[PDB]
Protein backbone atom coordinates (compact mmCIF):
# COMPACT_ATOMS: atom_id res chain seq x y z
CA UNK A 1 0.00 0.00 0.00
CA UNK A 2 1.23 3.49 -1.43
CA UNK A 3 2.65 6.24 2.00
CA UNK A 4 5.41 7.64 3.15
CA UNK A 5 5.78 5.84 6.52
CA UNK A 6 8.28 2.59 4.49
CA UNK A 7 10.11 2.62 1.13
CA UNK A 8 11.49 -0.46 0.84
CA UNK A 9 14.57 0.40 -0.79
CA UNK A 10 17.58 -1.25 -2.31
CA UNK A 11 20.31 0.11 0.13
CA UNK A 12 19.62 1.69 3.78
CA UNK A 13 20.06 5.22 3.85
CA UNK A 14 21.87 5.54 7.52
CA UNK A 15 21.64 9.26 8.72
CA UNK A 16 17.91 9.80 7.48
CA UNK A 17 17.57 12.22 10.67
CA UNK A 18 17.46 16.14 11.12
CA UNK A 19 16.33 17.06 7.40
CA UNK A 20 15.48 20.40 9.07
CA UNK A 21 14.86 23.43 7.64
CA UNK A 22 14.62 26.97 8.82
CA UNK A 23 15.02 30.85 8.17
CA UNK A 24 17.06 32.83 10.71
CA UNK A 25 16.59 36.26 11.04
CA UNK A 26 13.44 36.09 8.80
CA UNK A 27 9.80 36.83 9.52
CA UNK A 28 8.83 33.23 8.65
CA UNK A 29 5.91 30.29 9.40
CA UNK B 1 12.53 21.98 12.74
CA UNK B 2 12.64 18.61 14.64
CA UNK B 3 15.22 15.87 14.96
CA UNK B 4 13.21 12.97 13.90
CA UNK B 5 13.53 9.59 14.42
CA UNK B 6 16.02 6.48 13.91
CA UNK B 7 16.57 6.55 9.69
CA UNK B 8 15.07 3.62 10.60
CA UNK B 9 16.44 0.51 8.06
CA UNK B 10 16.15 -3.06 7.66
CA UNK B 11 8.04 0.63 9.83
CA UNK B 12 11.13 1.03 9.18
CA UNK B 13 11.95 4.05 6.56
CA UNK B 14 14.88 2.17 4.45
CA UNK B 15 14.43 -1.41 3.64
CA UNK C 1 27.62 6.70 11.02
CA UNK C 2 24.09 5.43 11.05
CA UNK C 3 23.23 1.95 9.85
CA UNK C 4 24.96 -1.12 11.48
CA UNK C 5 23.38 -3.32 10.09
CA UNK C 6 25.07 -2.16 6.56
CA UNK C 7 28.08 -0.02 7.82
CA UNK C 8 30.38 -1.36 10.29
CA UNK C 9 30.53 0.67 13.34
CA UNK C 10 34.28 0.46 14.81
CA UNK C 11 35.13 3.93 15.64
CA UNK C 12 37.62 5.19 12.95
CA UNK C 13 37.17 8.89 14.46
CA UNK C 14 37.99 10.96 18.11
CA UNK C 15 38.80 13.92 19.61
CA UNK C 16 35.21 15.02 19.86
CA UNK C 17 35.47 15.49 16.11
CA UNK C 18 31.49 15.24 14.49
CA UNK C 19 28.99 14.27 16.36
CA UNK C 20 28.17 10.98 16.70
CA UNK C 21 25.19 9.31 15.93
CA UNK C 22 24.07 6.06 19.17
CA UNK C 23 22.23 3.40 19.28
CA UNK C 24 21.14 0.61 21.35
CA UNK C 25 21.97 -3.09 19.85
CA UNK C 26 19.64 -5.32 21.37
CA UNK C 27 21.05 -8.21 23.01
CA UNK C 28 18.62 -10.89 22.33
CA UNK C 29 19.54 -14.14 19.62
CA UNK C 30 16.53 -12.92 17.77
CA UNK C 31 16.59 -9.72 15.98
CA UNK C 32 19.77 -8.11 17.59
CA UNK C 33 19.56 -4.43 16.31
CA UNK C 34 20.41 -0.77 16.84
CA UNK C 35 17.50 1.12 18.69
CA UNK C 36 18.56 4.74 17.19
CA UNK C 37 19.51 6.65 21.29
CA UNK C 38 20.37 9.89 19.71
CA UNK C 39 22.94 12.21 18.19
CA UNK C 40 25.60 12.29 20.60
CA UNK C 41 26.02 16.08 21.75
CA UNK C 42 29.51 17.25 21.50
CA UNK C 43 29.16 17.83 25.41
CA UNK C 44 27.36 15.87 28.23
CA UNK C 45 27.50 16.90 31.62
CA UNK C 46 24.56 14.99 33.24
CA UNK C 47 23.21 11.65 32.63
CA UNK C 48 20.46 9.64 34.13
CA UNK C 49 18.90 6.69 33.59
CA UNK C 50 16.06 4.74 35.94
C1 LIG D 1 33.92 9.18 10.83
O1 LIG D 1 35.35 9.36 11.04
C2 LIG D 1 36.20 8.87 9.99
C3 LIG D 1 37.62 9.13 10.44
O2 LIG D 1 38.42 7.96 10.34
C4 LIG D 1 39.19 8.03 9.12
O3 LIG D 1 38.40 7.59 8.03
C5 LIG D 1 37.99 6.20 8.05
C6 LIG D 1 37.23 5.96 6.76
C7 LIG D 1 39.17 5.24 8.24
O4 LIG D 1 39.96 5.23 7.07
C8 LIG D 1 40.02 5.69 9.44
O5 LIG D 1 41.18 4.86 9.48
C9 LIG D 1 40.43 7.15 9.29
O6 LIG D 1 41.24 7.56 10.37
C10 LIG D 1 35.87 9.59 8.70
O7 LIG D 1 36.69 9.11 7.65
C11 LIG D 1 34.41 9.34 8.36
O8 LIG D 1 34.07 10.02 7.15
C12 LIG D 1 33.51 9.83 9.49
N1 LIG D 1 32.12 9.56 9.16
C13 LIG D 1 31.21 10.54 9.01
C14 LIG D 1 29.82 10.09 8.67
O9 LIG D 1 31.50 11.72 9.15
C1 LIG E 1 12.74 -13.30 19.21
O1 LIG E 1 11.39 -12.93 18.86
C2 LIG E 1 10.68 -13.96 18.15
C3 LIG E 1 9.32 -13.41 17.82
O2 LIG E 1 8.35 -14.44 17.71
C4 LIG E 1 10.62 -15.25 18.97
O3 LIG E 1 10.03 -16.27 18.18
C5 LIG E 1 12.01 -15.68 19.41
O4 LIG E 1 11.93 -16.79 20.29
C6 LIG E 1 12.72 -14.52 20.11
N1 LIG E 1 14.07 -14.91 20.50
C7 LIG E 1 14.75 -14.32 21.50
C8 LIG E 1 16.12 -14.85 21.76
O5 LIG E 1 14.27 -13.40 22.15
Amino acid sequence: TKGELITGTPKPLEGVTDVSFMTLDVCTK
Amino acid sequence: VTLPSFNAHSDTRQF
Amino acid sequence: SSNPHLATFAIPLGATQVPYYCFFKVDTYNSTVYKFLAVLPPTVREIVIT
